[PDB]
């Protein structure tokens, strides 16, 4: 039989639209971590940093809001490589075990 | 007749759907609303804390935002318990209704 | 092929792209210019006239409130005659491709 | 539109008149070809009874029923199909005759009842208790062939047919629902036919001489991509964001080496050495840089295979399916005793043979790629039908017209019946039984009057089964020249032929509806 | 038969999102009407007096202390001008909260409509 | 044919400008009942571009009652628009359809 082969690649290209949002949705926010990292070290650092995100603003010094800037940049390119090999691992099983039940 | 049997639990079936996303937005919020009383729990150099749920940020010491924040995560913990409650109610009420049908259809 | 046609192609839609620019600053003229007026016809200065800019405002006299919208109307109509002075450029080409094509 | 009294009756026995008419020179070796060119408009060479009305684009509704009953003959019997034919035209045409002398046909249906268990009791009168040894299944399947071939491809064949009964015996099995494997050989001359135990894998390994000699072969039969499909999609198929189906590049060929290193690990687990032989059959194409790797690990790998093979060598040999080469016992998989690769033709045929299990044997004949291998190939198929009829029951009797006349010997002379009503149906049916030696053997040359005083004679004379011998015309006994019918076969043809009379003897209007 | 429901199956699938996106739309709206309640609850408590961090456009901050705690506005008609206490304009959120959950409450029943009838057309091919 | 299109996009755009007046027309309709609880506990100015203007209950009564009658005169119009541009286009589909044809 055919069926089982064609059909099971049909499965591995779904998840691959699977794979397709969640790694772009971070990807997105990592140029955005490139974008601030650069504009605070070349303004004036001495006077206190803050860290604004909606609905909150916790009063803060430039040497607590630095570290975390190079941190959540960090994360970010790591998952995306992690987020692919996760999916594409899943469609490698799915195929065998089609083959080995309709068999 | 047997037609209208069918569609009961049929749209009885989109309605679990709703139960299964409510869970996962309760869930987030009660954890995030702990996230950010854990950020001003770690700082002890200032009591400056701003607090708002527009755009605007009020200031007020930091002790009292803390108790308020402990309230926030404490209404998202809340109702984790009532929704998947309801959201299990409503999946025993579909799923034992659903083998019901099946069976004696193709009886 | 043909290299004026490559240039008329590109003449046309330059006469296309500066027509929509004028009607999109004009609509922008008159709703500056209509603001003007009645804010002046209703209740002119009593105690104070307060002013938007932002969330933030300011308390002066009525024909001032006129003045910050005036000079933003004197900005976009001087765009209006350059826009028009690229309009009458745009068409003289369109009158010089004709006789291109056979020349070269 | 209607059909009134005498005309309902009158459409049904002419159509039958032609249609046995055509279909006579078609039963035994005198039994000619036939071809349809008017069934699908392709130049088809087709001989059956039953498979020459399925063709056909019949529109008379008789011919249509017995191709529907015959159907329950052939799933049985195969030939015999066209034994039936001929006895119907000739039953109706008798009882016609006392209907044209004025007769109701419900009385002659009332006579065709008792004839026949006459003839059931004769059947067990006449019936040969003989054994199933391979001459004599030899010449049951010697008339099977020359009904539909040649005598000289017949005994080829029959060469390759009575030994796969043989070995369908050593299953206990009286019937053949498998060893039927008709496998074709890419030749010119379908003069040759090579019978094979085990298997016949049709293909041969893109890089040739990996393992062509396995003397312990641990069979895998899968499926498993090694020249994988690698897609770029956003959508299902491809889309319009080059930024997303970029990142989905790099793991598109870490698949392709992933299912070469796991051929290694598996060889080292189901053998250990490379002087245990392990073959892949892999229903798809291999990698030949894979081909060359695996051909120094002591492994033959099969690519294209045909998915008909793939159920097939799982039930013989074994091996099942998978999309991995991960490490399995030989529990897991089957076995096969020989592999050997044999070339004939542009493609390899790679013979594997001696199985796990020796369950089905593989009848792998020759040709030159023709109808003519499509008609040897329906050919062997009925010839495996009848001998399969031979190992059901326990008598082999004489046929050809040797039962024919001894019954009707006993159903005129005899009357079974005696009361005048139901020996006017006796007399159409024991007339019926005389069509198919007397004309056969007319067509031979010697006419239908001098078969039929031969062969009354001599069987009212010895007793001994005296059949027709259809290349000279005359009656020659059948024990001996071994043109033989079974117990099985030989019931169901008056079985078939008389509940198929009655019915359509007995309508009187047919309408026009829906 | 089916080939008119391969047709009518796919009409009904553009209904459902259709107005599936303007229950989405419409929960924005009331979103911000629950968001101003909340910034009045911190308003009315607090005191006049602190400081707040208000746009003063897109992505600027000013600065501004607080007063007048219990005069608020309220932005509704076609975008004019309504002072009120704050203790209405509770009231008036509350009910313009209600008020978008009943523009997708007429939309509900019919939102389910479109999706139940294009899952019978899915039936009535099957069956 | 373009001619088919053209009517449909001229009642079209009319029709995105009229259900722009609907969310309008409720909220006209909310103002009213907000303005009806003043009488002179809130007073009412005017948001009118980038100038906000003094008001009065009475003036603001007679302001949302004027933009309430102005959205119902466009209503009215529409109806006429939307029999005309459909009756219209009805008897080009049919005569318009064997222009192309033969």
């Amino acid at each position: 039989s055919a069926e089982q082969v064609i059909a099971g690649f049909n499965r591995l290209r779904q998840e691959q639209r699977g794979l397709a949002s969640k790694a772009a949705e971070l990807e997105m926010e990592l140029n955005e971590h490139s974008l601030v990292i650069d504009t605070l070290k070349e303004v004036d650092e001495t006077r206190k940093c803050y860290r604004m995100v909606g609905g909150v603003l916790v009063e803060r010094t430039v040497k607590e809001v630095l570290p975390a800037l190079e941190n959540n940049k960090e994360q970010i390119q790591k998952i995306i490589e992690t987020l692919t090999q996760q999916l594409q691992a899943k469609g490698k099983e799915l195929n065998e075990f089609r083959e080995k039940h309709n068999i | 007749a047997f037609t209208e049997l069918q569609a009961k639990v049929i749209d009885t079936q989109q309605k679990v759907k709703l139960a299964d996303i409510q869970i996962e937005q309760l869930n987030r919020t009660k954890k995030h609303a702990h996230l950010t009383d854990t950020e001003i729990m770690t700082l002890v150099d200032e009591t400056n804390m701003y607090e708002g749920v527009g755009r605007m940020f009020i200031l007020q010491s930091k002790e009292a935002i803390h108790s308020q924040l402990l309230e926030k995560q404490k209404i998202a913990e809340e109702k984790i318990k009532e929704l998947e409650q309801k959201k299990s109610y409503l999946e025993r009420s579909v799923k034992e209704a659903e083998d019901n049908i099946r069976e004696m259809l193709m009886a | 092929d043909q290299q004026k046609i490559n240039k008329f192609a590109r003449n046309t839609s330059r006469i296309t792209e500066l027509k929509e620019e004028i009607e999109v600053k004009k609509k922008q003229l008159q709703n500056l210019e209509d603001a003007c007026d009645d804010i002046m016809l209703a209740d002119d200065d009593c105690l104070m006239i307060p002013y938007q800019i932002g969330d933030v405002f300011i308390s002066h006299s009525q024909e001032e409130t006129q003045e910050m919208l005036e000079e933003a109307k004197k900005n976009l109509q001087e765009e209006i005659d350059a826009l028009e002075s690229r309009v009458e450029s745009i068409q003289r080409v369109l009158a010089d491709l004709k006789v291109q094509l056979y020349a070269k | 539109e209607v059909a009134r009294a005498q005309a309902a009756l009158a459409v049904n026995i002419s159509a039958a008149r032609g249609l046995q008419d055509v279909l006579r020179t078609n039963l035994g070796p005198k039994g000619t070809m036939k071809m349809l060119v008017s069934g699908a408009g392709d130049i088809k060479l087709t001989k059956d009874g039953n498979v020459l009305l399925h063709e056909m684009q019949i529109q008379h509704p008789t011919a249509s029923l017995i191709a529907k009953v015959a159907t329950a003959q052939d799933d049985i019997t195969g030939d015999g199909t066209t034994s039936n034919v001929l006895i119907i035209g000739e039953l109706l045409k008798q009882a016609d005759l006392y209907i044209s002398e004025g007769l109701h046909p419900r009385i002659i249906t009332e006579g065709f009842e008792a004839a026949k268990e006459k003839a059931l009791q004769f059947l067990e009168e006449v019936k040969v208790s003989r054994e199933m040894d391979r001459e004599t299944l030899i010449d049951v399947a010697r008339t099977s062939l020359r009904t539909k071939v040649h005598a000289e491809l017949a005994d080829v064949l029959t060469e390759a047919v009575v030994d796969s009964i043989l070995a369908i015996k050593k299953q206990d099995e009286p019937i053949d629902l498998f060893m039927i494997e008709i496998m074709e050989m890419k030749h010119k001359s379908e003069t040759d036919t090579s019978l094979i135990r085990g298997l016949v894998l049709d293909h041969g390994a893109r890089h040739p001489d990996m393992k062509k000699r396995v003397e312990d072969a641990y069979i895998l039969t899968c499926n498993v991509s090694l020249e994988y499909e690698k897609t770029e999609v956003n959508s299902g198929f491809f889309y319009k964001s080059a930024e997303e189906r970029e990142k989905l590049v790099k793991a598109e060929r870490k698949f392709i080496e992933d299912r070469v290193k796991k051929i290694i690990e598996l060889k080292r687990k189901v053998c250990g050495d490379s002087d245990k032989g392990f073959v892949v059959i892999n229903q798809k194409g291999i990698d030949p840089f894979s081909l060359d790797a695996l051909s120094k690990e002591g492994i033959v790998a099969l690519r294209r295979a045909k998915r008909r093979n793939m159920e097939r060598l799982t039930l013989a040999c074994g091996g099942v399916a998978l999309n991995s080469f991960d490490d399995l016992s030989p529990d897991c998989l089957g076995h096969a005793g020989l592999v050997y690769e044999y070339t004939l033709g542009e493609e390899k045929f790679t013979f594997i043979e001696k199985c796990n299990n020796p369950r089905s044997v593989t009848l792998l004949i020759k040709g030159p790629n023709k109808h003519t291998l499509t008609q040897i190939k329906d050919a062997v198929r009925d010839g495996l039908r009848a001998v399969k009829n031979a190992i059901d029951d326990g008598c082999v009797v004489p046929g050809a017209g040797a039962v024919e006349v001894a019954m009707a010997e006993a159903l005129i002379k005899h009357k079974p019946s005696v009361k005048g009503r139901a020996q006017l149906g006796v007399q159409a049916f024991a007339d019926a039984l005389l069509i198919i030696p007397k004309v056969l053997a007319q067509n031979s040359g010697f006419d239908l009057q001098e078969t039929l005083v031969k062969i009354q004679a001599e069987h009212s004379e010895s007793g001994q089964l005296v059949g027709v011998d259809l290349n000279t015309g005359e009656p020659m006994v059948a024990a001996e020249v071994g043109v033989w019918d079974n117990y099985c076969v030989k019931k169901q043809l008056l079985h078939s032929c008389t509940v198929i009379a009655t019915n359509i003897l007995l309508v009187d209007e047919i309408m026009r509806a829906g | 038969n089916l080939p008119q429901l391969e047709m009518l199956k796919n009409q009904l699938d553009q209904e459902v999102e259709f107005l599936s996106t303007s229950i989405a739309q419409l929960k924005v709206v009331q979103t911000k009407y629950v968001e101003a309640k909340d910034c009045l609850n911190v308003l009315n408590k607090s005191n006049e007096g602190k400081e707040l961090l208000v746009p003063l456009t897109s992505s600027m901050y000013v600065p501004g202390k607080l007063h007048d705690v219990e005069h608020v506005l309220i932005d509704v008609g076609t975008g004019y001008y309504v002072e009120k206490t704050a203790e209405d304009a509770k009231d008036f959120f509350k009910r313009k909260i209600d008020f978008l959950t009943k523009q997708m409450e007429k939309i509900q029943p019919a939102l389910q409509e479109k999706h139940a009838m294009k899952q019978a057309v899915m039936e009535m091919m099957s069956q | 044919v373009e001619k088919y299109q053209q009517l449909q996009k001229d009642l079209s755009k009319s029709m995105s400008g009229r259900q722009k007046l609907e969310a309008q027309l409720t909220e006209n309709n909310i103002v009213k009942e907000e303005l009806a609880l003043l009488d002179g506990s809130n007073v009412v100015f005017k948001l009118l571009g980038p100038v906000l203007v003094k008001q009065e209950l009475g003036e603001a009564r007679a302001t949302v009652g004027k933009r309430l009658d102005y959205i119902t005169a466009e209503i009215k119009r529409y109806e006429s628009q939307l029999r005309d541009l459909e009756r219209q286009s009805e008897q080009q589909r049919e005569t318009l359809a064997q222009l192309q044809q033969e």
